[PDB]
């Protein structure tokens, strides 16, 4: 879910690292980021971002 | 040493020419039905914020 977050936003916003043998998606660079709330279409992350 | 009448004809034959019908195939296009608009593949952002 960490790569479908990565999607939902400009491609630089949101850098899934690897901390574990499982994938965490951490918020690189806010500033790239361009309005167009596609997150909002996700009906399950919406919720956490 | 006449034409007389003669006896009434007994039956009619009329003549016609006439060919046949093929099996029905139905081949309605060429390329058929109205082909879908669609996504170029990739395409790629082709636009980026400023900072």
């Amino acid at each position: 879910a960490a790569e479908e977050l990565s999607r939902c936003f400009s491609p630089g916003v949101i850098e899934v690292q690897e901390v574990q043998g499982k994938k965490v998606a951490r918020v690189a660079n806010p500033r790239l980021d361009t309005f167009s709330r596609e997150i909002f279409r996700n009906e399950k992350l919406k919720k956490v971002v | 040493g006449g034409l007389t009448c003669a006896s009434a004809p007994q039956g009619t034959l009329r003549i016609l020419e006439g060919p046949q019908q093929s099996l029905s195939g139905s081949p309605l296009q060429p390329i058929p039905a109205s082909p879908p608009p669609q996504i170029p593949p990739g395409l790629r952002p082709r636009f980026c914020a400023f900072g």
